[PDB]
């Protein structure tokens, strides 16, 4: 569904 | 970097001063607060009232930095509930993510993308949204290069998996249109070397053809199968997953779809997908079967030719009980639409013994599917004086025993079936 960008 | 753990009120407090680098600085730690993992503090973020601002940044040519820290912090926005998605959706993103993916920096296009992606993934109210706003036309015109392996390898499985969220959900579909306009270049993405390009590519076209019979084709005309079916023999599971959805999905269209599965040899790959370690796996090779077994007698004949049915034995012998009913529902379609002998090399590949097993499970469905398949064989047989035969296999076996035993069960149609059989075969 959706993807949080990570550092 | 000074920008690390702010406090909402200090990021407030910089996106205020209306100092395009105190902006800035706020913004890289808006960013930074959004990029942890640990419970990201997206709903105090919307509260404070920052994706306005964030969208408005996202319009500063003359400032690409600041554009790409509030896409990035729009992105993990996005990211989350479909609230959340909804906040930045109001905030105006969508037009202003689409005019950045024509930005010559490439990360910042890049963030484009994702958010975009992000988006799209919340369902298909926000995807055909995205597509009306004009986004397929700049994404697929970032993808017009000769040689994809040009491209950077994250840049590409960003776009591949925005693409996917284009091609997602249904009720509604995508629109046909938009499908006509990315199945090109969603095709030259499925013959690429990268994994994870191709893991999406396969989901897009198995999310494609889950539909109607002319999605299916529209899919289908694009002599995809034969990767896919490429695809279905790779190592990679990532990649084995989607393309047996797909394949699994085209062969519930017409019989001439199913055909052009065949064609492609995909018969050839199941002893392995039958047998995989994975257990979804083998339950949707199992679920293709079955919807191969339900066309036409040559095509039937075609998996006893490549000997798949010693196979679905085994999967009817031991496995996880919804293989066991895939495979059920399979045998029972076979023997409906199976010749006699094709029904009498079925019983000789041993399949009463783990097919009367089966009739003492809690499922009353999968009873049902094992007694319209054994009354499909002891039709087979009266076609040959061979009732008695037959019922003597089921004796020795233990079948009449569960048979007797399933004229008590509640449910209806099962005990008419099995005292239908009980007075019909065995006097």
């Amino acid at each position: 569904r959706k993807r949080q960008k990570l550092m | 970097q000074g920008t690390v753990n702010w406090s909402v009120e200090d990021i407030v407090k910089g996106i205020n001063s209306n100092n395009l680098e105190s902006q800035l600085q706020a913004t890289q730690a808006a960013r930074k607060l959004l990029s942890r993992e640990k419970q990201p503090p997206i709903d105090n973020i919307i509260r404070a009232g920052l994706i306005p601002k964030f969208v408005s940044f996202l319009g500063k040519t003359d400032c690409s930095p600041i554009q790409f820290e509030s896409a990035w912090a729009l992105t993990n926005i996005a990211s989350g509930t479909s609230e959340q998605t909804k906040a930045v959706v109001d905030g105006g993103a969508i037009p202003a993510f689409i005019s950045l993916l024509a930005s010559p920096h490439a990360h910042i296009s890049e963030q484009a993308v994702w958010a975009l992606g992000n988006i799209a993934g919340d369902g298909s109210a926000f995807r055909d949204l995205v597509i009306k706003h004009g986004a397929i036309d700049p994404l697929l015109a970032l993808l017009a290069v000769p040689d994809l392996s040009t491209l950077a390898c994250g840049y590409l499985r960003n776009l591949t998996w925005t693409l996917s969220n284009l091609c997602r959900n249904k009720n509604p579909a995508p629109p046909l249109d938009a499908v006509e306009q990315i199945l090109p270049t969603l095709v030259r993405l499925l013959h690429h070397n990268d994994p994870e390009v191709l893991a999406d590519s396969c989901w897009a076209i198995s999310y494609l053809t889950d539909g109607p019979n002319e999605r299916i084709e529209m899919v289908v005309k694009k002599g995809v199968v034969p990767q896919l079916v490429k695809l279905l023999g790779a190592t990679e599971l990532p990649i084995v997953t989607p393309a047996l959805r797909a394949i699994g999905n085209i062969v519930t269209g017409t019989d001439e779809q199913t055909q052009k599965v065949i064609d492609a040899g995909a018969l050839a790959v199941f002893p392995s997908l039958l047998t995989n370690p994975k257990t979804n796996i083998q339950k949707e090779a199992t679920w293709t079967m079955s919807n191969i077994t339900a066309g036409r007698q040559d095509q039937i004949q075609q998996v006893v030719n490549h000997g798949l049915v010693p196979f679905l034995v085994g999967v009817l012998s031991k496995a996880d009980f919804k293989t066991q009913k895939e495979a059920a529902w399979a045998i029972t379609n076979y023997t409906s639409g199976g010749t006699v002998e094709q029904i009498v090399y079925l019983v000789h590949c041993g399949i009463i013994e783990p097919l009367m097993n089966l009739l003492s499970a809690k499922d009353t469905k999968i009873i049902q599917v094992i007694l319209d398949a054994i009354s499909n064989i002891f039709q087979a047989a009266e076609k040959l004086g061979e009732t008695e035969k037959l019922s003597i296999m089921i004796e020795e076996c233990g079948g009449l025993d569960k048979i007797e035993a399933l004229q008590r069960h509640e449910n209806e149609s099962v005990y008419k079936a099995s005292l239908n059989l009980i007075e019909k075969y065995f006097s």
